[PDB]
RNA sequence: CUCUAACUAUAAAAAUCUCUCUUCUC
RNA sequence: AGGGGAUCGAAGAUGAUCAGAUACCGUCGUAGUCUUAACCAUAAACUAUGCCGACUAGGGAUCGGGUGGUGUUUUUCUUAUGACCCACUCGGCACCUUACGAGAAAUCAAAGUCUUUGGGUUCUGGGGGGAGUAUGGUCGCAAGGCUGAAACUUAAAGGAAUUG
């Protein structure tokens, strides 16, 4: 099996905690998901992270037996999940699509949009279904970023965890591609934490990266 | 009813996406560049294809507007894109290296078998009546 | 033509041939 | 699960509910009450004399224009009046 | 003739370049057929005959807006068919597109023997069915030689299939030719759909044409 | 359909061919046959499409 | 064919309710068909509100309202503009038409 | 009322089969019920199963692996003469080189190429392939 | 499936569903077949071999195909517990 | 990541209609 | 038949609208509506879905009952109740999504588990009209109810949905 190097290091499930991706997957349930553990009285079921981390790995294991980069293609129509998509479509060779997903971009031969890959990540399944049908009907594996309450109808391996946070979709998109470049072989050793950083998957509202500039152009 | 159908929109955006840097805010210097840079068969057209030229540039000038898109503009949002803050936003950089939980993450990070510095805290289980 | 009134008129029919009939029993 | 019962002791009411149905055909009706010999024009015949009593012609329906020469016959093996038609071009003058 | 084709998907690359010899390939990895031109490099001899020509009219404001539906078969009377079913404003560009979308719905066939395998299959394997609208067609397997029990068009279809002997029944409106012909079709492919204990053995799971031919692909 | 498809070789950006008459029937009906594109408003009509008009008897 | 899985009645397990009359018409309908509206209302309107405030002892009167519920039949509910027509696949919404002002 | 307790058996099998699963919990668990599954099981169309005594009627836990198609029963067990056997198969199983109608002999319950063999017929029981 | 002498004269045995068994139809365009890359003791993706699992659309139709592939990972000793055999 | 407010309100009368329906193949 | 007798209102009386209007709008208005006995047994008596039994899919709520909460306000100092909150379960009128199943579809979580056809069982239908008519029984004071054809005629009548 995998190497006792393949565990939960403490600073990658420290991370994981701190984006608050276990805080939250619903006030309510679906038994698709066996992945709650320990339902807080609060009404926020808990995610158990391990297994979040065992799906990050395997769905790392899935996207490296692929032996041509580009045909992994990473889907994110609702905002908070856009710019990590990209980012991660920087590092490893894979395809984003952001925003819109201008359907028949898989069925359609004709578009100039029409991406035919042999695997699609999507971010959430209930924004991006029209990508889950698409791959549906192209025979697509669909690594969905599922949360607990998120349907999992045409849905292979998934990755429990946050859609609500903008902080736990760019960590969870980061802990994949590092995973992933480790499993190539570009990133050396699995131990270094990859110094580039989680804030670079994170959202970025326009008026704080206006903000932002205000700040930088002070001086 | 001056709409501007089709043919002057999209010649427009693409006069600006490719050639931003020599259109200005005036329009009869525009004219002249539609003139010189583009092959407009009639002259009324031309005043028209100038006019929301003009329009868009002045719509630039005012901030980033959908659709359309160039060299520079697209160089400043990847440039503001790749902003990433030197000082850390996680591993506990705030509240002195002490981040809150409740019981149930907390018996999650002891089955996980993990050291994890927590601080324990009930949730008050009453919920809010909204 | 609606089934409430062909029921009717049947009955009134049935109303002359039971009081022709009542007369002659 | 059907209608029908389906028990290995139920052939009794299978067999009258069979019978009792068999009535809503009109072959089987017609077949068993002997309707054709009672009140058909012939009774289970295909075929029967009869003598002319007059000489007729009957206008068609709506969709078609004309007026196909009949002829009017009282047959004689019961006394029945029925109507008839004599099917050709120049058939009718043959007939007196 | 004059034929370039280019190939738009990468399976018609890879059929182009050809890495893929047998339509066999193609249909046990459950690929995507979306260019008729790999059918016709698969299967050279693919024959077909239109089924029928049915005018079909929408009432617009003006007059009555005609088009044709053409039922077309196509196959190679070697275990392989397809139906395709066209509405187009002339007749022979209907049958064109007919005959593009039956090559494109192409399907195998799993003949079988009625019993006391001798030589080649001569029948079905199974009993199987299907049905469209209302039409249930109803395909079971028949001694040797005992030719095509079927209406016609249901005959000619199976002529397309290769099967030779087989009974039929069929019930519902199987008048109207396409929904009988949508359910033979359904019947005849889902002959391959049917587990039997011949078939009960797990395989390895050979990996896909465009998985180790990944590279012939994405034209650069 | 041949006059079309030679039409269209001779590299025209468009043709268009209009039968008009007792076509196999008793009743007139006009038959269109057209490839590319035609446009009708606007000397474009009279500077680059082209028409012919004629007359064919028959029996 | 059935228009409506619910039959426009809302009953769903009494087989008999006890109707009511129509406000305009006067039509004995059954009180679940008997689209219901709830006006509830000032008893002047802003129309005379600051009349009758500069015109009026007890400085800072309450100013009470009044309530009516309004039991329509159907066809005046069509005709009087309570109720209108709807695509077959807008017949689904029963939620009220959102919230006229926030 | 539960009339034929093997067809409900039968028809929870077909059910949890069409969906996918690998697995049944059939309630009543008679003779019948555990002969039908021990035939499956030496056929093969049927996994590992197993019997849970409640000292009411037991019940059965059943293992599949997706290789049945169909189960079913003959809800009325007819009286079927050794000539008539092979008009049974003929209606019921889909082709002559497999599938198996299960019928209750006096020699046991059996699948009718097994009651051929010993040249003896009985009732039928049910139909699987 | 077998000719008398024993040559095969079946086409294209099909494939059967890694999670159910239940062959692949040649149209199933639902169907999938996922490819996970071995591992080495280092970490490193070892071009070339993996191990294939061939899900059906019936399964991914229904929600079921996530859960058949952690326990099927899970048996050939992929993912460490992330499936209990008894929910 | 925090919320429950505004409102109306018309029904005059209007009946009837004759022909005749015509192929889609590379 | 006996009692009542407000309202509203078959018949009727009119006043309008109209070419006519003994119809719709309006005003009066008997029988009736309301009852105690005795009849009547029919309704779009509708969920146009017979009953009993099993299984199959996800999401919330709602009613009756019952379990547990180291739960919250309650106040009778604390507690016991009650009232809520969270979780579960049984039963009921129901509802949302979906097809992976069924249908000719509209649609149905049953109208599914039906050509891969059998869990038990009752009633009904065999193109339309004639016709729920006649006749013969039977019930009823009467009204009418139950049972209930044929002769003959007809190439359609009808269902759902699509475009105008
Ligand atoms: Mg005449
Ligand atoms: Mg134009
Ligand atoms: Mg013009
Ligand atoms: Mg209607
Ligand atoms: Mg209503
Ligand atoms: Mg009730
Ligand atoms: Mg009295
Ligand atoms: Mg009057
Ligand atoms: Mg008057
Ligand atoms: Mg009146
Ligand atoms: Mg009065
Ligand atoms: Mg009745
Ligand atoms: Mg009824
Ligand atoms: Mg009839
Ligand atoms: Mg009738
Ligand atoms: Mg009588
Ligand atoms: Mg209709
Ligand atoms: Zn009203």
């Amino acid at each position: 099996s995998l190497p006792s190097t393949f565990d939960l290091t403490s600073e990658d499930a420290q991370l994981l905690l701190a984006a608050r991706v276990h805080l939250g997957a619903k006030n309510v349930q679906v038994h698709q998901e066996p992945y709650v553990y320990k339902a807080r009285p609060d009404g926020v079921n808990v995610i158990n992270v391990g297994k979040t981390w065992e799906k990050i790995v395997l769905a790392a294991r899935i996207i490296a037996a692929i032996p041509n980069p580009e045909d992994v293609v990473a889907i994110s129509s609702r905002t908070y999940g856009q710019r990590a998509v990209l980012k991660y479509a920087a590092h490893t060779g894979a395809t984003p699509i952001a925003g819109r997903f201008t359907p028949g971009s898989f069925t359609n031969y004709i578009t100039r949009s029409f991406k035919e890959p042999r695997l699609v990540i999507v971010t959430d399944p209930r924004s991006d279904a029209q990508a889950i049908k698409e791959s549906s009907y192209v025979n697509i594996p669909v690594i969905a970023l599922t949360d607990l309450d998120s349907p999992s109808e045409y849905v292979d391996v998934a990755i429990p965890c946050n859609n609500r946070g903008k902080h736990s979709i760019g960590l969870i998109w980061y802990l994949l591609a590092r995973e992933v470049l480790r499993l190539r072989g570009a990133l050396p050793d699995r131990t270094q934490p990859w110094a580039i950083m989680p804030d670079l998957y994170f959202y970025r509202n326009p008026e704080e990266i206006e903000q932002q500039t205000a700040e930088e152009e002070a001086v | 009813g001056r709409v501007r159908t089709k043919t002057v929109k999209r010649a427009s955006k693409a006069l600006i996406e490719k050639y931003y840097p020599k259109l200005t805010m005036d329009f009869q210097t525009n004219k002249r560049l539609c003139d010189e840079i583009a092959t407009i068969q009639s002259k009324r057209l031309r005043n028209k294809i100038a006019g929301y030229t003009t329009h868009l540039m002045k719509r630039i000038q005012k901030g980033p507007v959908r659709g359309i898109s160039f060299k520079l503009q697209e160089e400043e949002r990847e440039r503001k894109d790749q902003y990433v803050p030197d000082v850390s936003a996680l591993d506990l950089s705030h509240s002195n290296d002490v981040l809150n939980v409740d019981t149930q993450t907390a018996e999650l990070v002891n089955s996980l078998g993990l050291k994890l510095p927590l601080s324990v805290s009930s949730v008050s289980a009453v919920r809010d009546r909204r | 033509m609606r089934a409430k009134w062909r029921k009717k008129r049947t009955r009134r029919l049935k109303r002359k041939r039971r009081k022709v009939r009542a007369r002659s029993k | 699960g059907k209608g029908k019962p389906r028990g290995l002791n139920s052939a009794r009411k299978l067999r009258v509910h069979r019978r009792n149905n068999r009535w809503a055909e009109t072959t089987y009706k017609k077949r068993l009450l002997g309707t054709a010999f009672k009140s058909s024009p012939f009774g289970g015949s295909s075929h029967a004399k009869g003598i002319v009593l007059e000489k007729i012609g009957i206008e068609s329906k709506q969709p078609n224009s004309a007026i196909r020469k009949c002829v009017r016959v009282q047959l004689i093996k019961n006394g029945k009046k029925v109507t008839a038609f004599v099917p050709n071009d120049g058939c009718l003058n043959f007939v007196d | 003739e004059e034929k370039g084709w280019v190939p738009v998907t990468k399976l018609g690359r890879l059929v182009k370049a050809g890495k893929i010899s047998s339509i066999e390939e193609i249909f046990l990895h459950s690929l995507p057929v979306k260019e008729f031109q790999i059918i016709d490099q698969l299967l050279p001899n693919l024959k077909d005959e239109v089924m029928n020509i049915k005018p079909v009219q929408k009432q617009t404001r003006a007059g009555q807006r005609t088009r044709f539906k053409a039922v077309v078969v196509v196959g190679d009377s070697n275990g392989h068919v397809g139906l395709g079913i066209k509405t187009a404003k002339e007749v022979a560009g209907a049958i064109r597109a007919g005959i593009i979308i039956a090559k494109l719905s192409v399907i195998p066939i799993r003949r079988g023997y009625w019993g006391t395998n001798l030589g080649q299959p001569h029948s079905l394997a199974t009993k199987t069915s299907g049905k469209c609208g209302s039409v249930s067609v109803r395909l079971i397997p028949a001694p040797r030689g005992s030719g095509i029990v079927a209406s016609p068009a249901v005959k000619k279809l199976m002529q397309l299939a290769g099967v030779e002997d087989v009974y039929t029944s069929s019930t519902g409106s199987t008048r109207t030719l396409e929904n009988t012909l949508k359910a033979a079709f359904v019947a005849i492919g889902n002959t391959y759909g049917f587990l039997t204990p011949n078939l009960w053995e797990v395989q390895a799971l050979t990996p896909s044409p465009m998985d180790v031919y990944a590279d012939y692909a994405t034209a650069s | 359909y041949g006059v079309v498809r030679y039409v269209m070789e001779s590299g025209a950006k468009g043709c268009e061919v209009v039968i008009s008459g007792k076509l196999r029937a008793a009743r007139a009906k006009s038959m269109k046959f057209a490839d590319g594109f035609l446009i009708h408003s606007g000397q474009p009509v009279n500077d680059f499409i082209e028409t012919a008009t004629r007359h064919v008897l028959l029996r | 064919p059935k228009k409506r899985a619910s039959n426009g009645r809302n009953k769903k397990g009494r087989g008999h309710v006890k109707p009511v009359r129509c406000v305009n018409c006067s039509r004995s309908v059954p009180k679940d068909k008997a689209i219901k509206r709830m006006a509830i209302r000032n008893i002047v309107e802003a129309a005379a509100i600051r009349d009758l405030s500069e015109a009026s002892v007890y400085a800072e009167y309450a100013l009470p309202k009044t309530y009516n519920k309004l039991h329509y039949c159907i066809s005046c509910a069509i005709h009087a503009r309570i109720v209108r027509v709807r695509s077959r696949t807008d017949r689904r919404i029963r939620a009220p038409p959102q919230r006229p002002r926030f | 009322t539960r009339t034929s307790v093997l067809a409900d058996a039968l028809n929870a099998i077909n059910n949890a089969e069409k969906t996918g699963k690998r697995q049944v919990l059939i309630r009543p668990s008679s003779k019948v019920i555990i002969k039908f599954l021990q035939v499956m099981q030496k056929h093969g169309y049927i996994g590992e199963f197993e019997y849970i005594d409640d000292h009411r009627s037991g019940k059965i836990v059943v293992q599949l692996n997706g290789r049945l198609n169909k189960c079913g029963v003959i809800s009325p067990r007819f009286n079927v003469k050794i000539a008539d056997v092979e008009k049974w198969t003929a209606n019921l199983l889909p082709a002559r080189q497999f599938g198996y109608v299960i019928l209750t002999t006096s020699a046991g319950i059996m699948d009718h190429e097994e009651a051929h063999r010993k040249h003896v017929s009985g009732k039928i029981l049910g139909f699987v392939y | 499936m077998e000719n008398d002498k024993g040559q095969l004269v079946e086409l294209y045995v099909p494939r059967k569903c890694s999670a159910t068994n239940r062959i692949i139809k040649a149209k199933d365009h639902s169907s999938v077949q996922i490819n996970i890359a071995q591992v080495d003791e280092e970490g490193r993706a070892i071009p070339g071999e993996y191990v294939t699992y061939a899900l059906s659309g019936y399964i991914r139709a229904r929600g079921e195909a996530d859960d058949s592939l952690n326990r099927l990972a899970q048996q050939d000793g992929l993912l460490k517990n992330v499936w209990s055999y008894s929910r």
